[PDB]
Protein backbone atom coordinates (compact mmCIF):
# COMPACT_ATOMS: atom_id res chain seq x y z
CA UNK A 1 0.00 0.00 0.00
CA UNK A 2 2.97 2.55 0.61
CA UNK A 3 4.88 1.66 -2.69
CA UNK A 4 1.37 2.28 -4.53
CA UNK A 5 0.53 5.49 -2.93
CA UNK A 6 4.09 6.69 -3.74
CA UNK A 7 3.28 5.77 -6.97
CA UNK A 8 0.22 6.69 -8.06
CA UNK A 9 0.53 10.12 -6.68
CA UNK A 10 -1.95 9.65 -3.87
CA UNK A 11 1.39 11.11 -1.83
CA UNK A 12 1.97 14.00 -3.76
CA UNK A 13 -1.94 15.36 -3.57
CA UNK A 14 -1.67 15.24 0.48
CA UNK A 15 1.62 17.19 0.39
CA UNK A 16 0.27 19.40 -2.31
CA UNK A 17 -2.72 20.17 -0.10
CA UNK A 18 -0.41 21.12 2.95
CA UNK A 19 0.97 23.84 1.16
CA UNK A 20 -2.91 25.65 0.47
CA UNK A 21 -5.59 25.56 3.18
CA UNK A 22 -7.07 21.86 2.73
CA UNK A 23 -9.42 22.16 5.92
CA UNK A 24 -12.34 24.02 4.25
CA UNK A 25 -15.34 24.16 7.27
CA UNK A 26 -18.65 26.13 7.25
CA UNK A 27 -19.47 29.44 9.58
CA UNK A 28 -22.52 27.44 11.02
CA UNK A 29 -20.69 23.71 11.75
CA UNK A 30 -17.45 25.66 13.02
CA UNK A 31 -19.55 27.55 15.91
CA UNK A 32 -22.50 24.64 16.16
CA UNK A 33 -19.75 21.87 17.30
CA UNK A 34 -16.85 24.24 18.86
CA UNK A 35 -18.93 26.32 20.95
CA UNK A 36 -17.27 24.41 24.09
CA UNK A 37 -13.75 25.93 23.78
CA UNK A 38 -14.30 29.61 23.96
CA UNK A 39 -17.34 30.44 26.21
CA UNK A 40 -14.96 34.21 27.41
CA UNK A 41 -15.13 34.79 23.80
CA UNK A 42 -18.26 33.86 22.17
CA UNK A 43 -21.13 35.69 23.76
CA UNK A 44 -24.86 35.85 24.20
CA UNK A 45 -27.45 34.22 21.92
CA UNK A 46 -27.70 38.06 20.17
CA UNK A 47 -24.45 36.76 18.22
CA UNK A 48 -26.19 35.57 15.28
CA UNK A 49 -24.83 35.99 11.76
CA UNK A 50 -22.43 33.19 12.46
CA UNK A 51 -19.58 34.77 10.60
CA UNK B 1 -9.12 43.26 51.47
CA UNK B 2 -12.49 42.40 52.94
CA UNK B 3 -15.14 45.17 53.82
CA UNK B 4 -16.34 44.40 58.03
CA UNK B 5 -19.84 43.92 56.45
CA UNK B 6 -17.63 40.60 54.24
CA UNK B 7 -15.78 39.74 57.50
CA UNK B 8 -18.81 39.51 59.75
CA UNK B 9 -20.45 37.21 57.40
CA UNK B 10 -17.96 34.78 56.81
CA UNK B 11 -17.39 34.93 61.00
CA UNK B 12 -21.34 33.88 61.26
CA UNK B 13 -20.69 30.81 58.78
CA UNK B 14 -17.32 29.93 60.84
CA UNK B 15 -19.25 30.09 64.42
CA UNK B 16 -21.37 27.22 63.34
CA UNK B 17 -18.73 25.15 62.06
CA UNK B 18 -16.60 25.19 64.94
CA UNK B 19 -19.30 23.61 67.01
CA UNK B 20 -17.34 21.66 69.66
CA UNK B 21 -16.49 25.59 70.65
CA UNK B 22 -12.37 25.76 69.88
CA UNK B 23 -12.82 28.65 67.73
CA UNK B 24 -11.44 26.65 65.14
CA UNK B 25 -13.03 24.88 62.27
CA UNK B 26 -11.59 21.42 61.15
CA UNK B 27 -9.81 21.69 57.72
CA UNK B 28 -11.98 19.60 56.18
CA UNK B 29 -14.79 21.56 56.32
CA UNK B 30 -13.11 24.43 54.81
CA UNK B 31 -14.67 23.63 51.36
CA UNK B 32 -18.11 23.24 52.39
CA UNK B 33 -17.93 26.81 54.68
CA UNK B 34 -16.94 28.45 51.69
CA UNK B 35 -20.17 26.75 49.99
CA UNK B 36 -21.72 28.02 52.94
CA UNK B 37 -20.65 31.70 51.78
CA UNK B 38 -22.36 31.10 48.30
CA UNK B 39 -19.02 30.31 46.14
CA UNK B 40 -19.18 26.79 44.33
CA UNK B 41 -15.45 25.54 44.55
CA UNK B 42 -14.11 22.01 42.74
CA UNK B 43 -12.50 19.26 45.00
CA UNK B 44 -8.96 20.44 42.41
CA UNK B 45 -9.90 24.18 43.86
CA UNK B 46 -10.45 22.53 47.92
CA UNK B 47 -7.18 20.72 47.94
CA UNK B 48 -4.36 23.30 46.22
CA UNK B 49 -4.50 26.44 47.58
CA UNK B 50 -7.15 26.29 50.38
CA UNK B 51 -5.09 23.55 51.67
CA UNK B 52 -7.66 20.92 52.44
CA UNK B 53 -6.63 17.31 53.59
CA UNK B 54 -8.07 14.27 51.80
CA UNK B 55 -11.89 13.66 50.98
CA UNK B 56 -14.22 12.93 54.66
CA UNK B 57 -11.38 12.66 56.70
CA UNK B 58 -10.88 14.43 59.74
CA UNK B 59 -8.37 15.48 62.45
CA UNK B 60 -5.28 16.20 60.18
CA UNK B 61 -5.14 20.22 60.84
CA UNK B 62 -7.53 22.96 62.35
CA UNK B 63 -8.21 26.55 60.96
CA UNK B 64 -8.44 29.55 62.70
CA UNK B 65 -10.77 32.50 61.90
CA UNK B 66 -7.96 34.85 60.92
CA UNK B 67 -6.54 32.32 58.93
CA UNK B 68 -9.77 31.42 56.94
CA UNK B 69 -9.89 35.27 56.11
CA UNK B 70 -7.38 34.74 53.27
CA UNK B 71 -8.63 31.13 52.30
CA UNK B 72 -11.54 33.12 51.37
CA UNK B 73 -10.07 36.18 49.25
CA UNK B 74 -7.32 34.53 47.40
CA UNK B 75 -9.15 31.74 46.35
CA UNK B 76 -12.93 31.17 44.87
CA UNK B 77 -13.30 35.01 44.81
CA UNK B 78 -9.91 35.15 42.80
CA UNK B 79 -11.04 32.85 39.96
CA UNK B 80 -13.96 32.03 37.68
CA UNK B 81 -16.40 29.76 38.99
CA UNK B 82 -18.25 29.60 35.52
CA UNK B 83 -22.50 30.94 34.23
CA UNK B 84 -25.51 29.83 32.83
CA UNK B 85 -23.16 30.13 29.63
CA UNK B 86 -20.76 27.13 30.28
CA UNK B 87 -23.30 24.62 31.50
CA UNK B 88 -25.63 25.40 28.68
CA UNK B 89 -22.85 24.49 26.08
CA UNK B 90 -21.31 21.80 28.31
CA UNK B 91 -24.64 19.80 28.18
CA UNK B 92 -25.19 20.23 24.57
CA UNK B 93 -22.54 17.82 23.87
CA UNK B 94 -24.82 15.49 25.22
CA UNK B 95 -27.94 17.27 23.22
CA UNK B 96 -28.19 14.56 20.61
CA UNK B 97 -31.31 15.45 18.77
CA UNK B 98 -31.31 19.51 20.10
CA UNK B 99 -34.43 20.05 21.79
CA UNK B 100 -33.10 20.93 25.59
CA UNK B 101 -33.57 16.74 26.47
CA UNK B 102 -31.34 14.53 28.08
CA UNK B 103 -31.92 10.97 28.97
CA UNK B 104 -31.85 11.10 33.15
CA UNK B 105 -29.53 7.92 32.73
CA UNK B 106 -27.18 9.86 30.87
CA UNK B 107 -27.41 12.79 32.74
CA UNK B 108 -26.93 10.54 35.77
CA UNK B 109 -24.01 9.02 34.12
CA UNK B 110 -22.15 12.54 33.83
CA UNK B 111 -22.35 13.41 37.09
CA UNK B 112 -21.13 9.71 38.48
CA UNK B 113 -18.84 8.63 35.73
CA UNK B 114 -17.18 11.79 34.61
CA UNK B 115 -15.11 14.94 36.38
CA UNK B 116 -15.00 15.15 40.34
CA UNK B 117 -17.33 12.19 40.53
CA UNK B 118 -20.78 12.61 42.27
CA UNK B 119 -22.30 10.05 44.73
CA UNK B 120 -25.75 8.43 43.70
CA UNK B 121 -27.22 9.21 47.00
CA UNK B 122 -25.68 12.87 45.84
CA UNK B 123 -27.27 12.21 42.57
CA UNK B 124 -31.09 11.20 44.21
CA UNK B 125 -30.63 14.42 46.42
CA UNK B 126 -30.36 17.68 43.88
CA UNK B 127 -32.98 15.66 41.69
CA UNK B 128 -36.40 17.47 41.13
CA UNK B 129 -38.79 14.61 39.75
CA UNK B 130 -38.72 15.67 36.49
CA UNK B 131 -38.40 13.10 34.12
CA UNK B 132 -41.09 12.12 32.01
CA UNK B 133 -42.41 9.00 29.86
CA UNK B 134 -39.33 8.66 27.37
CA UNK B 135 -39.62 12.92 27.41
CA UNK B 136 -36.53 13.01 29.99
CA UNK B 137 -35.32 16.06 31.56
CA UNK B 138 -35.02 19.32 30.30
CA UNK B 139 -31.70 20.29 31.34
CA UNK B 140 -31.85 23.87 31.13
CA UNK B 141 -34.41 23.65 33.93
CA UNK B 142 -32.68 21.22 35.85
CA UNK B 143 -29.20 24.36 35.77
CA UNK B 144 -31.74 27.03 36.67
CA UNK B 145 -32.32 25.18 39.77
CA UNK B 146 -29.11 23.81 40.53
CA UNK B 147 -28.36 27.80 40.09
CA UNK B 148 -31.18 29.53 42.77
Amino acid sequence: VLHQLRCNGVLEGIRICRKGFPSRILYADFKQRYKVLNASAIPEGQFIDSK
Amino acid sequence: EFSKEQQEDFKEAFLLFDRTGECKITLSQVGDVLRALGTNPTNAEVKKVLGNPSNEEMNAKKIEFEQFLPMMQAISNNKDQGGYEDFVEGLRVFDKEGNGTVMGAELRHVLATLGEKMKEEEVEALLAGQEDSNGCINYEAFVKHIMS
